């Protein structure tokens, strides 16, 4: 159906742009490319064989605090003049030369649909726009380009949409000049500059009464009903209004009610909308989305849903999140198509109650940084949840055992909640990803029957509960989990049979849980890509010297407050936090440091450690907590030392070291550094009141310090404590990728 | 001296110039190493050098960052956040995307959760964007001779503001306060919001054979 020469100049377009990405590899002279309809943004009529579609828009994909977009960063060819007959052409999204829009776009005379938008094109608008009569939809918003004159938008009457949003609009009177198109349905005049412009009654007068149904006017700033009251000539047939981002700061006009028909309604990310919906919002009838997020609206809550009992049965989206809305949430379920409701982050104190004998259709719920209280109701009623969001409220009792209901959900956030146990009824969500139930105050044993049907599990938390958790010794769960926090919950007298199953984990917290065995054989094979593994506080036993593999990119291995025995495990290459205290290691720490480790905190203390320190500390300069202390060691503080550029805490108490202490110098950055019953001589030196200025803890007590002491110590004046007895004379450190691009930052000072 | 650990930093004085390559399992198979060349008073002067390609472009990298520790103070109670930034950038053949950035955060408490990211962005190249939440800028500004498109969006919990320069800006001035007021007065940050870290560095998403450099990273919080 192709034909030749749109071919040809599509190829000589494309000889202009630099896809870089692919989107134009599709298209080519080559005998395997011949026809040019089957290529990838071409569509061409089925009868006459001219190309009518042409469409090389872009999305962007967003990951983290970053959004991507594969622009084609080209030159626009007037070669496309000879397609003739295209009703459509997409070029949105992508970046050319940030230049004026081409004027041969003009010269096409058969377009309806020419959406420039979120590229870069700029300059103004060439005069020649005129020519295109025959355009039915123009997007141009989103670019760099400024709008003084408005003159050639008159001679598009066919018109029926048209968006001039993020412009350098600076039209005094767009009102005549926008009403002259008989059929605009939809305006977007947002980030346009719109306050400054403000319609005049009598330019309102002198004016064509267009039935106008979809307005979007956001980033305007009009900060009261004065500056947007234009809007209301339209009443007789409005849709939707997007007036979100204006620095509102007033009640709402009551006039939005009064619209027969508006269907959507996005105020969102005011200054101050006081109160909330007025009482004309009863009148509404017909609505479809309200958004009220960012407003701060003092409203009670049942309140504002008499205010929507207009439209029971057509609201699909509410979303009053982030605002101070008090009251207590019932009957929900009165609204038989609400979808998604978002009440997060308000100061709502009461129930979550339903009882009116009706089902919802809720597959979105977020009810979290409240203050609600009472038990949850029967979530049998709201079978289409896809995630329900109900954390760091104060509700009670069990969870419902019709929770087991709810098939489609995915997500489970009742965390910091003061709940009392789990149903087995929720062995059968088999949908659940994520599961987070911790900080409450579940009690029980939970069986494999509980967890019985839930292949799609991949997060459980049950963090600081007191519960149980015991598999039958011969159950394979149907679920790999990569995070896995089950502190302060006993797995088993026995380490837990089931994890032997689990291989794709990253994240293991079971610690405080009640276990006694020895480390069992098959736990050595654990996931290659562990980054958080804290064993600790239980009664786990075994040499971890070779039951644990190294340098697999750990980030934090806390295995202190057991009974493990041994020499010290080599310390894997990447963590930064290795705690090691409370057990019963012993020999040299000459491993520690020969191989070159960025632990910024280790904890060796109140283990039966011996010998001489290794000479290596600058293999580890990273170090900014070091707990050496209670274990029997007889040496010289190592010159080492000197190398730690940053040292928050030196523990040294309670060892055998002798000799003179070595140059700290250039640890000019110490707060607490303490030799407590060191055994260790010479004079107190002048650089810990001369080069450590910084300095909170200096405990030097029963060692043999010989000579007088420096009264220069007086000039710290940020030292807090001092002890020198028996001689004969607000802190934290960061681990980096913890929370991918955030580090995290953990307490270390104690009892002072 | 340059160095290339993932986690590895280098406390300066009044500045730590950390380097993060808190994304390198991107797939993305390069390496980047940095490092510190000049110190000079409230003046610092560092690079970075890297070759991140393929696997997921979509994706950042890494956020070598210039950092500062300061008095964690109230933004109410900031006269002056002065900074200024001078760099150049050098890149080879095709698929060059990355950005330069300031990254600011905020909590409730002194050491709270990060709850308010402000990022400022001098340069965005490639493709490279901010997240936004609509595709599209909420508001325009302008400050001491640059203009900026404001972006918001979320990174899960937190709120990320997020200026363009409409000029991609080598050689940055200006007094943060400014930018840390607007968004108070006028898309609501609390005044209440505790200041809690400044870096300034460069997201990188795909790229071969690239190195900046710093002649000079002067900031500060008065
Ligand atoms: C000229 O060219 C221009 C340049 O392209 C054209 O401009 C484009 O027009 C398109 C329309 O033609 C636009 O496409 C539509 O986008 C909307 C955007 O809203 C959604 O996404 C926003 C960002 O989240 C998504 O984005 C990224 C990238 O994909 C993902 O990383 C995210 O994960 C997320 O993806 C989610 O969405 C899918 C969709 O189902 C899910 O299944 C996924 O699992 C993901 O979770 C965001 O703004 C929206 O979210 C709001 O609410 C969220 C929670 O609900 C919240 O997190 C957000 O922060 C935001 O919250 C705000 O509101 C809440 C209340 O809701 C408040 O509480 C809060 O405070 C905030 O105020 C939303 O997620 C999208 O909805 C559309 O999707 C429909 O249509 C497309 C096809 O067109 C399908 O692909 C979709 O699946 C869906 O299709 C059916 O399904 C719907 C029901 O699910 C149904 O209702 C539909 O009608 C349909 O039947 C499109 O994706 C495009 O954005 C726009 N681009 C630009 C740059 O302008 C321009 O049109 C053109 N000119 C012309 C044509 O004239
Ligand atoms: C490997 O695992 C082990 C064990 O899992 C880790 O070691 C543990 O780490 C835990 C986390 O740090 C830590 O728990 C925190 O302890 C802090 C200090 O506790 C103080 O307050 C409690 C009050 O508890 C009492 O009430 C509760 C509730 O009924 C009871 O359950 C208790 O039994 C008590 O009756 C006192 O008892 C203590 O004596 C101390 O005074 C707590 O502050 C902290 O709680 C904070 O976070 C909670 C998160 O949900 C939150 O609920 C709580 O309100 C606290 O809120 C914090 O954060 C907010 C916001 O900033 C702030 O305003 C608050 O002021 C507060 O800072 C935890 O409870 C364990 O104690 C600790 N165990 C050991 C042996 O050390 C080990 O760290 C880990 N390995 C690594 C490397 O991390
Ligand atoms: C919700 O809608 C109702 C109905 O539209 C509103 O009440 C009605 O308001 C109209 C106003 O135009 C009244 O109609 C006219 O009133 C004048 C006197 O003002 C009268 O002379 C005319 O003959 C005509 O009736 C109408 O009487 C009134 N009440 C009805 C219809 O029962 C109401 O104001 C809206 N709610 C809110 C909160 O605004
Ligand atoms: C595809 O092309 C055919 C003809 O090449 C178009 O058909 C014409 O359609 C109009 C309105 O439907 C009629 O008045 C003409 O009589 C038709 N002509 C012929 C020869 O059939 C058709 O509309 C085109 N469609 C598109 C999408 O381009
Ligand atoms: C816009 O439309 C007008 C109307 O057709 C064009 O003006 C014509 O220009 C040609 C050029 O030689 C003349 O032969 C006609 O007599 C003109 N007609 C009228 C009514 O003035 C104008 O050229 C068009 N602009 C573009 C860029 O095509
Ligand atoms: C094992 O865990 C990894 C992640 O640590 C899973 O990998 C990703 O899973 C998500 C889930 O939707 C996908 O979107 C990605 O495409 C996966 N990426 C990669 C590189 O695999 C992985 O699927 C898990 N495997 C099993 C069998 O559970
Ligand atoms: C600091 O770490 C380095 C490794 O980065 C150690 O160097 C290795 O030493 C062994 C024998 O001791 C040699 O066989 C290797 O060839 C060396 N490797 C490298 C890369 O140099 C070094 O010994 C450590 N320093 C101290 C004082 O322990
Ligand atoms: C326009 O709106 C104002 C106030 O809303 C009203 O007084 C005026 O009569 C309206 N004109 C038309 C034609 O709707
Ligand atoms: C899971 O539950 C469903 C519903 O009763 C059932 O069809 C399925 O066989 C169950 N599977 C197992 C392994 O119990
Ligand atoms: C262990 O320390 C004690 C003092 O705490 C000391 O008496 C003993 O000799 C030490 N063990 C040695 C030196 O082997």
């Amino acid at each position: 159906l192709c034909i030749e020469k749109e071919r040809d100049a599509l190829l000589e377009f494309k000889r202009g742009l630099s896809d870089n990405f692919g989107q134009l590899s599709t298209w080519g002279d080559e005998e395997d490319k011949k026809e040019c309809c089957k290529w990838k943004g071409i569509e061409c009529n089925k009868t006459t064989g001219h190309v009518i579609v042409l469409d090389l828009h872009n999305a962007f994909t967003c990951s983290a605090s970053a959004c991507f977009a594969p622009r084609l960063t080209g030159k626009l060819s007037p070669s496309l003049l000879e397609l003739e007959y295209l009703n459509f052409l997409d070029l949105s999204v992508n970046e050319f030369e940030r230049s004026e829009i081409p004027r041969f776009i003009c010269s096409f005379k058969r377009l309806e649909y020419l959406n420039l938008s979120s590229s870069f094109f700029s300059g103004l608008i060439p005069t020649q726009f005129k020519n295109l009569t025959s355009l039915r939809i123009l997007d141009l918003g989103y670019n760099n380009l400024i709008v003084k004159d408005l003159t050639w938008l008159s001679h598009l009457s066919s018109l029926e949409l048209l968006s001039l949003g993020g412009s350098d609009f600076q039209v005094k009177n767009w009102f005549q000049e926008i009403t002259k198109l008989p059929l605009l349905k939809e305006l977007d005049l947002s980030l346009c500059g719109l306050s400054k412009l403000v319609p005049s009654p009598a330019e309102i007068a002198n004016s064509s009464l267009i039935s106008l149904s979809v307005l979007h006017l956001c980033c305007n700033e009009f900060s009261s009903s004065a500056k947007y009251s234009w809007l209301f000539n339209f009443s007789t047939s409005l849709t939707s209004i997007d007036l979100s981002n204006n620095q509102l700061d007033g009640q709402i006009d009551d006039r939005f009610g009064n619209l027969m028909y508006l269907e959507h309604l996005n105020l969102a990310n005011e200054l101050n909308l006081k109160g909330g919906i007025p009482s004309s919002f009863g009148n509404l009838t017909r609505l479809r989305y309200l958004d009220m997020s960012n407003t701060r609206t003092y409203q009670w809550l049942p309140e504002l849903f008499v205010r929507l009992s207009g439209s029971r049965k057509t609201l699909e989206v509410l979303g009053l999140n982030d605002n101070s809305m008090f009251g207590s949430l019932v009957d929900v379920t009165r609204f038989s198509a609400l979808k998604r409701l978002y009440l997060q982050k308000n100061v709502l104190n009461g129930f979550f109650m339903e009882r009116f004998g009706q089902v919802s259709s809720l597959e979105y719920l977020d009810l979290s940084d409240n203050q609600m209280r009472g038990p949850l109701p029967d979530l049998a009623l709201f079978p289409s949840l896809r995630e329900l969001h109900l954390g760091s409220n104060h509700f009670n009792g069990r969870i419902p055992q019709g929770i087991g209901k709810l098939s489609q959900l995915k997500i489970l956030d009742v965390s910091s909640n003061r709940l009392e146990g789990l149903p087995e009824s929720m062995g059968q969500l088999s949908n659940l990803e994520s599961f987070d139930a911790s900080y409450n105050v579940l009690k029980g044993t939970i069986t494999e029957s509980h967890l019985s049907n839930l292949s799609s599990l991949v997060d459980l938390d049950l963090s600081f509960n007191s519960l149980a958790l015991k598999t039958s010794i011969d159950w394979l769960p149907p679920f790999q989990l990569q995070v896995i926090n089950l502190p302060s919950c006993n797995l088993g007298p026995s380490f837990p049979k089931w994890l032997q199953s689990q291989n794709n984990y990253t994240v293991l917290d079971i610690s405080l849980a009640n276990i006694s065995d020895a480390l069992p054989s098959w736990f050595s094979g654990l996931p290659p890509d562990i980054k958080i593994l804290n064993l600790s506080n239980n009664q786990i036993s075994g040499r971890v010297s070779d039951l644990i593999e190294n340098a697999y990119d750990y980030m934090v291995i806390d295995l202190s407050s057991n009974n493990f025995s041994g020499p010290l495990p080599l310390v894997p290459t990447n963590v930064q936090i290795f705690y090691l205290h409370k057990n019963q290691f012993f020999g040299s720490i000459s491993s520690i440091c020969k191989s070159t480790t960025g632990a910024t905190s280790l904890d060796l203390s109140h283990n039966q450690f011996s010998g001489e320190l290794p000479d290596c500390w600058m293999n580890a300069t990273n170090l900014a907590v070091l707990n050496l202390a209670y274990n029997n060691f007889s040496g010289k503080l190592p010159q080492s030392l000197g190398s730690l550029t940053n040292l928050e805490a030196l523990y040294m108490r309670q060892n055998s070291f002798s000799g003179m202490l070595p140059s700290l110098s250039q640890c000019q950055s110490l707060q607490i550094l303490d030799l407590g019953g060191n055994k260790l001589t010479g004079r107190i030196p002048a650089w810990i009141g001369t080069d450590l200025l910084n300095l909170r803890i200096l405990s030097l007590r029963f060692n043999k310090f010989y000579g007088s002491i420096s009264p220069i110590i007086c000039q710290l004046q940020f030292l807090q404590i001092l002890d020198l007895s028996a001689n004969g004379l607000p802190m934290e450190f960061l681990v980096q990728g913890f929370y991918g691009k955030y580090p995290r930052h953990y307490s270390y000072l104690g009892n002072l | 001296g340059d160095y290339c650990g993932q986690w590895d930093w280098a406390k300066s004085t009044n500045y730590i110039v950390y380097n993060n390559l808190w994304n390198k399992n991107a797939a993305a198979s390069g390496s980047q190493c940095t490092g510190v060349d000049k110190i000079s008073g409230s003046t610092i002067a560092w690079h970075t050098s890297y070759t991140w390609t393929g696997g997921a472009a979509t994706e950042v990298k890494s956020y070598s960052n210039a950092a500062l520790v300061f008095s964690k103070k109230q933004i109410k109670n900031i006269k002056s956040i002065p900074t200024k930034m001078k760099y150049s950038y050098s890149h080879s053949s095709g698929t060059f995307v990355a950005d330069v950035s300031y990254d600011l955060f905020t909590s409730s408490t002194a050491s709270g959760s990060n709850e308010y990211e402000i990022m400022i962005w001098l340069a965005a190249y490639g493709g490279a964007g901010p997240i936004s939440s609509t595709g599209k800028a909420i508001a325009t500004v302008t400050i001491g001779s640059n203009s900026f498109k404001l972006y918001k969006g979320p990174n899960g919990s937190t709120t990320v503001f997020s200026f363009v320069a409409t000029k991609t800006i080598t050689n940055f001035s200006a007094d943060l306060q400014k930018f840390l007021s607007y968004l108070t007065k006028n898309q609501g940050l609390p005044s209440s919001q505790y200041l809690i870290t400044l870096e300034a560095g460069t997201e990188p998403f795909v790229g071969t054979n690239a190195k900046m450099t710093v002649s000079s990273f002067s900031a500060a919080v008065n």
